[PDB]
């Protein structure tokens, strides 16, 4: 007889779909999230060897999974596959020899239109807006000469500058902010929407603005679910 | 660098000095290779349900 | 006689005592010279009127055929007396007005009763197609489907018990007069699906607002509750109902519905269609500022906005709190009518064929396949 | 529930009810 | 034959009204006995050509207002418990919805 | 075998032209966006300038925007970069990046220090 | 320049190589097969179903029982399935969700997996503690593992994103070889029948033939145009299949040492993620972008069968040792057997 150790197998599977649906919790409410630099951009910086390094940080009781790969080459072309399922990406730019803006305009750009990462929102991080604050106001020039449209730019009368701020740092900092956006606004498709922000690897807030955007990922993916979007 | 780039000759001469035969000889031993096991290949014979425990 | 004439002349007999006694409390009323001394015509009275002066009055509601939004009159001759028939030399009053609409009522009626039969024929065909599709093709399978799919079967369930209720017990003149419980428990299975179906609107409404606006991080709701307000909480307003409706105001299969007790089904389902209602003016609303963080122009946004809303009429139940009550007007009240019936009897049919046969995971889904 | 959106169908199948089933009430003479 | 079919429901009237003389002027003590007058006199309207009302019919209902009604002074579920039933379901889907949530 | 062999290159003066051919061999060509990627001395590889596999889409980079005009022949599979004005800054190894993968709007790693889909590279010294 | 009159000896043994080469390319495979009796259409029918996992399924690897096969998938469980009840025999739970490869031992007793943790996870299925516990963990390589295969219990093959594989001795731990002729990332490799020699796939566009004892790189294949992300040998163990992002694969050979036939269609313009071959080598079952898999005829070189019930990318595909089964992973976290 044979019907012996199939009952103690249809069992197992029990045990293990009860633990899978227990992992299926924990699995959908935490947001994965991959923290993808563009080098010296100062990505280690704003969490505070290894293939990756898991973060692990709760905001008003949801946790998040924040994920950097630490070890990987810069070819990316082949595990940023990985993450499909991701709620979003979390780019770091550097914002300040070679042009690390340029480099993080067409790593973004990829990324973009990447075709397995239309789905994939990316929470744009200007980083490093202390850095910048004075290489536009001291000389220097890193944005004009490396951007010839940046002359033809003046800053948006809507938009909202920090208080005490230069007017030339603001038109650099938004010029950076639209080179990203240009690239946006031409492959969004009603699908992934990039999130830009203004960190400097110093605010406490740019975990709560990962929340904060990652609710409009999950709203605009519920959306998208009822086709009201 | 330039001593990174000598294997990469090193390897060719391991490479080019190499056993081959000849593509219509390459191709007739799959192709009698597919021919005397397509009777246990049940993707291309179709096994009947008895056997298929699928 | 039948229940409804009963009730219809104790509101005569009611009406009987109440001139009577207010023809002593009125004083006489001294008039243009020989006036109409004021009398109880046997369905209703009428105060001193001068000669010559026609009197108008509201058609009482003592008989099914009648209706109070029809006007009576009651003539006086040059005497000093009423207006008598040459009939038979009675005097009488015209009555023909309340029930001379009958039979232009009943064609009226009888275009929305085969827009109902014909609109919960579309309701079935294109549900079980489409909740068919969900419960075979489970990659499909989520927390939004398998609501959608309770949703969808409280549309096809009330569907068929409506159908069963309309061909077979409504149009039966036997059946009904002998009124018994087989019509009567069904009655309850309409209004227990009925509730049903109106409060799995509101499962959707609420699982549409905890997806979108509130609490937007959690997924796989607790279901249990979702279960218990669709299904579990619809048959206490129900039972309620049918045991105050068979112990006070017991009419022939329940299909009366003059009376209040049914607001104990229809009264917290309204309630429940009004959320659904502040629901929808919180989705939109977020969706709104979803389009206006996107800078996107006014043309398109309030194409989407609209369409957005118009989507998400049959899922929410929205015609029920935007065309609430009918009005009195009878060109108005005709409109309403065909507007209304068109709205609720093709309303599974709407959610089958917006969610699931307009829907583009689900188009996908099934062109593979 | 008469002329409430809820209770259309319940209004229409009392109407159905109330003018088939039940023959039309005489107003002519000897009657009101 | 019409006005001996009168007086046979009229006393039938007043021998189930009279008992009740202490009070009759309450209209849930008059409910039926009110009633179950006028009822005879359209079922014998019936009997013969004279159909409801008549004057050798509403005369007596005319004379039915003078001799106990007029004498003294003059003027389903309650409206407390019909909402009791209807409130409390009504009220207890806020307290649900919440609770879903 | 993916073979980017370019041709043309040299010492120029400044202020000057250049045209960089690109040799485009042993993969199907006009399915591939092809990029150039310079690497000066002293430097990291960095993103100069790459063109669409239907010639449409141009793009540069800042330094080169209006200087440096990139083309190329998907009959003779070659990828042109005519520059010009050419500035002590241009002076770098210039490298044909074809895109990885076939009928894509993603280009990734063109400027990786390894990439086996890049030229050999082409001394251009502006001097 | 010393380095250019370097290359002067390394374009000349490519072009002698390419020459050698064409004195061997005396025909084509369709010219010898040009006569022989096509397979017809090749339906295949989902018999199972499993959908267990929650995240995408990266990789799948058949046990040589023909009826267990594990599964990989980037919520980080290792699930092993037994395909005739669709009964799941382990739940093994990951440290790294991200994983991309898992190699089911011809023991059965152990199970591995690998992915952007760089570390290779031995999982030893026969444990008398009650658990599924790691049995060693391999963190040598420096990059993410694409790819990994067992050749004993003690020794497993894992490819790497770092343009290396190693070989790799579970019970030391440590690297006894490794492999560094890759110029790009290595996503997937394969092992012959008589596990002495293993082809691997890279980001280069070239395959080459790898020595498992002595460690060297025999042959190199670049008959591909993009990163060739799919590998699979010949039952026979002197041909190999690989497929690339250019939508097409590739039939190389041992002994021949060039590309001897081109899986290719107009309608296919996507990039291969998995190849594998049947009992008899005939059918050559390639998952595709098209989120299906595609029967292709190995002689033919003409499509015979679609495998088109899958919702997302089929990135995973895998035939039983007797060739009785084909599950395919896909993104949509379902394995389906055809
Ligand atoms: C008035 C008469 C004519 C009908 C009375 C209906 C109820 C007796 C039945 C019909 C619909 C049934 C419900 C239909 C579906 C579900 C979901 C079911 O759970 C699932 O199917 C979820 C899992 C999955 O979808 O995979 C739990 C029972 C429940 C609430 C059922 C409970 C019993 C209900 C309410
Ligand atoms: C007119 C008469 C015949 C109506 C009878 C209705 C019952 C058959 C319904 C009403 C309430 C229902 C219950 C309401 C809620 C639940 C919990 C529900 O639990 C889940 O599915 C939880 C899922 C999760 O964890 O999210 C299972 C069905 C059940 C027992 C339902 C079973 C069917 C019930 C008893
Ligand atoms: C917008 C949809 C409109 C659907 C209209 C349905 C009308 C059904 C008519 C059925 C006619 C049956 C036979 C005639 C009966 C009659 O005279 O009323
Ligand atoms: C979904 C199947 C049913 C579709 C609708 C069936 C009813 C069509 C209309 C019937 C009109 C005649 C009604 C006769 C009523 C009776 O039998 O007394
Ligand atoms: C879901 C649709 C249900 C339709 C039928 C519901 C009514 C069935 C009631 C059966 C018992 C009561 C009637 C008994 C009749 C009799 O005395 O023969
Ligand atoms: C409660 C839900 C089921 C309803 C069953 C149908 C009941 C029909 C009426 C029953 C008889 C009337 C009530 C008892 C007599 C009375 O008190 O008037
Ligand atoms: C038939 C149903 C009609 C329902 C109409 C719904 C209209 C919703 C309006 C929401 C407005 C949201 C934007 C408000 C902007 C603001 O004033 O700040
Ligand atoms: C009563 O009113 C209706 C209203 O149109 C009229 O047709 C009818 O002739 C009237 N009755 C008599 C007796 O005139």
């Amino acid at each position: 007889d044979q019907r012996n150790e199939e009952k103690a197998q249809r069992e197992a599977n029990k045990k293990i779909e009860k633990q899978l649906q227990k992992d299926k919790q924990v699995y959908r409410a935490t947001h994965r999230l991959l923290l993808l630099g563009a080098g010296e951009s100062g990505k280690n910086t704003i969490v505070k060897t290894s293939g990756i390094f898991e973060t692990k940080f709760q905001v008003d009781k949801v946790n998040f999974h924040m994920f950097d790969v630490g070890a990987q080459r810069d070819e990316r072309r082949k595990w940023i596959q990985c993450f499909n399922d991701v709620t979003a990406i979390i780019f770091v730019v550097a914002s300040s020899q070679t042009n690390r803006l340029q480099a993080a305009l067409k790593l973004f750009d990829s990324i973009w239109n990447n075709k397995w990462l239309r789905d994939t929102s990316v929470i744009l991080f200007l980083n490093k807006q202390d850095l910048l604050a004075e290489k536009v106001l001291a000389g220097k020039s890193k944005i004009e000469d490396y951007f010839p449209e940046f002359a033809r730019y003046t800053t948006p009368e809507d938009a909202t500058p920090e208080p005490g701020e230069d007017p030339r740092v603001t038109r650099a900092k938004y010029f950076i902010r639209d080179e990203f956006l240009r690239i946006s606004t031409a492959s969004g498709d009603g699908r992934h929407y990039c999130y830009p922000h203004f960190t400097c690897s110093v605010d406490t807030e740019n975990i709560r603005r990962v929340f904060n955007d990652c609710r409009d990922i999950i709203q605009r993916m519920h959306l998208r679910q009822y086709e009201l979007l | 660098s330039i001593a990174q780039a000598r294997k990469l000759v090193e390897q060719l001469k391991m490479e080019a000095n190499i056993d081959r035969i000849k593509v219509s000889k390459a191709a007739a031993d799959l192709m009698a290779y597919c021919e005397a096991h397509a009777k246990e290949d049940p993707l291309l014979t179709p096994v009947p349900a008895s056997e298929n425990p699928f | 006689k039948p229940f409804l004439y009963v009730v219809g002349r104790k509101k005569m007999m009611d009406a009987q005592y109440k001139c009577y006694d207010r023809m002593q409390q009125l004083p006489a009323y001294q008039g243009e010279g020989p006036y109409c001394n004021r009398t109880w015509d046997g369905w209703l009275c009428w105060d001193d009127t001068p000669a010559g002066v026609l009197s108008y009055q509201f058609c009482p509601d003592y008989f099914p055929d009648f209706d109070p939004s029809e006007k009576v009159t009651k003539y006086c001759d040059e005497k000093g007396v009423w207006f008598k028939h040459p009939e038979n030399n009675r005097t009488w009053s015209n009555y023909t007005m309340c029930n001379a609409f009958t039979p232009e009522k009943l064609k009226n009626a009888y275009v929305l009763y085969y827009l109902a039969i014909v609109g919960h024929s579309l309701s079935i065909f294109t549900l079980v197609i489409s909740l068919g599709i969900f419960v075979f093709f489970r990659s499909l399978g989520c927390q939004r489907v398998t609501l959608h799919k309770n949703m969808f079967l409280t549309y096809i369930l009330n569907s068929m018990i409506i159908i069963i209720h309309l061909v077979e017990v409504v149009p039966n003149g036997e059946l009904v007069r002998r009124d018994p419980v087989s019509c009567k428990i069904l009655h309850f299975f309409h209004q227990y699906m009925m509730a049903c179906n109106y409060f799995w609107m509101l499962c959707e409404g609420i699982y549409l607002h905890t997806l979108i606006v509130v609490a937007v991080f959690t997924e796989k709701q607790r279901l249990r509750w979702y279960y218990l307000l669709g299904w579990g909480f619809p048959l206490v307003p129900t039972t309620i109902h049918a045991i105050t409706r068979a112990v006070y105001f017991n009419d022939n299969c329940w299909l009366s519905v003059e009376t209040h007790l049914l607001y104990i089904i229809h009264g917290p389902v309204m309630a429940a269609l009004v959320v659904n209602f502040f629901f929808l003016l919180n989705i939109v609303r977020v969706l709104v500022t979803k389009m206006r963080e996107t800078h996107e122009a006014e043309s398109h946004m309030y194409l989407k906005a609209v369409k957005a809303t118009m989507i998400l009429v049959p899922l929410l139940g929205i015609q029920f709190v935007v065309f609430p009550w009918r009005p009195s007007n009878k060109m108005l009240g005709k409109i309403y009518d065909y507007v209304m019936h068109s709205l609720i009897h093709f309303q599974g049919f709407f959610v089958a064929t917006i969610y699931c046969f307009c829907n583009n995971e689900v188009q996908t889904t099934v062109k593979r396949q | 529930c008469s002329n409430l959106s809820t209770c259309v169908l319940g209004k229409l199948s009392q109407e159905l009810h109330k003018l088939q089933t039940y023959p039309r009430t005489n107003t002519g003479s000897g009657t009101p | 034959n019409y006005e001996t079919a009168v007086q046979f429901c009229w006393n039938h009237y007043k021998d189930q009204m009279d008992p009740i003389e202490k009070d009759w002027c309450d209209w849930a003590m008059i409910s039926r006995p009110y009633s179950t007058l006028r009822d005879c006199l359209e079922h014998f309207a019936e009997l013969f050509d004279l159909g409801f009302p008549n004057p050798l019919a509403e005369r007596i209902i005319f004379e039915t207002h003078q001799i106990h009604f007029a004498n003294c002074s003059l003027v389903d579920p309650p409206e407390d418990v019909l909402l009791a039933m209807i409130i409390a379901p009504i009220c207890l889907i806020p307290f649900l919805i919440t609770l879903v949530v | 075998q993916v073979q980017l062999q370019e041709s043309g290159g040299g010492l120029v003066q400044p202020g000057g032209s250049l045209r960089l051919s690109c040799a485009a061999s042993g993969f199907t060509f006009s399915n591939y966006k092809m990029n150039w990627v310079r690497q000066a001395p002293g430097k990291g590889l960095e993103w100069v300038s790459d063109i669409s596999q239907s010639g449409a889409s141009i793009s540069y980079t800042g330094s080169v925007k209006g200087r440096f005009t990139i083309s190329r022949d998907n009959a003779k599979n070659t990828l042109y970069l005519q520059m010009n004005s050419l500035k002590p800054e241009d002076t770098a190894v210039y490298y044909c990046a074809r895109c990885p993968a076939p009928f894509t709007r993603d280009c990734f790693d063109v400027t990786s220090t390894t990439y086996a889909y890049r030229g050999q590279g082409t001394q251009v010294t502006v001097s | 320049s010393e380095l250019d009159q370097l290359r002067q000896e390394a374009e000349q043994l490519k072009n002698q190589i390419r020459d050698a080469r064409k004195a061997c390319a005396d025909a084509t495979l369709s010219q010898i097969t040009n006569n022989i009796d096509p397979v017809g259409r090749i339906q295949m029918r989902t018999r199972r179903t499993l959908r267990g996992h929650l995240a995408k399924i990266y990789a799948m690897h058949w046990g040589t029982d023909s009826r267990l096969l594990v599964s990989a998938s980037q919520d980080g469980k290792l699930i092993i399935w037994d395909s005739y009840t669709t009964n799941k025999v382990h739940a093994i739970p990951l440290r790294s969700s991200w994983v991309m490869t898992c190699a089911y031992a011809p023991s059965g007793n152990y199970v591995a997996c690998g992915g952007l943790d760089n570390i290779c996870s031995i999982y030893n299925l026969k444990t008398r503690e009650g658990n599924v516990r790691v049995s060693r963990e391999l963190a040598g390589h420096t990059g993410y593992l694409s790819c990994c295969r067992f050749l004993d219990d003690n020794q497993i093959v894992t490819s790497s994103g770092d343009t290396t594989c190693a070989l790799w001795d579970i019970e030391t731990g440590q690297q006894t070889t490794t492999f560094t002729g890759h110029t790009g990332d290595v996503m997937s490799l394969s092992l012959a029948p008589d596990t002495r020699l293993f082809v691997s796939g890279a980001c280069d566009a070239s395959a080459k033939l790898w020595d498992v004892r002595e460690g060297m790189c025999r042959q190199t294949f670049t008959g591909h145009e993009s990163d060739i992300n799919a590998i699979c040998f010949f039952p026979n163990g002197n041909a190999f299949a690989t497929g690339s992002d250019d939508a097409t694969c590739r039939l190389f050979d041992l002994r021949a040492d060039q590309e001897l036939m081109t899986y290719s269609h107009d309608n296919i313009i996507c990039g291969i993620t998995s190849v594998s071959f049947s009992k008899s080598g005939r059918l050559l079952l390639a998952g595709y972008d098209d989120f299906n898999c595609n029967v292709w005829d190995a002689l033919k070189a003409d499509r015979a069968g679609v495998l088109a019930g899958h919702d997302n990318r089929v990135s995973c595909l895998g035939v039983t040792d007797d060739g009785m089964a084909v599950a395919t992973g896909s993104w949509d976290s379902f394995l389906k057997i055809w």
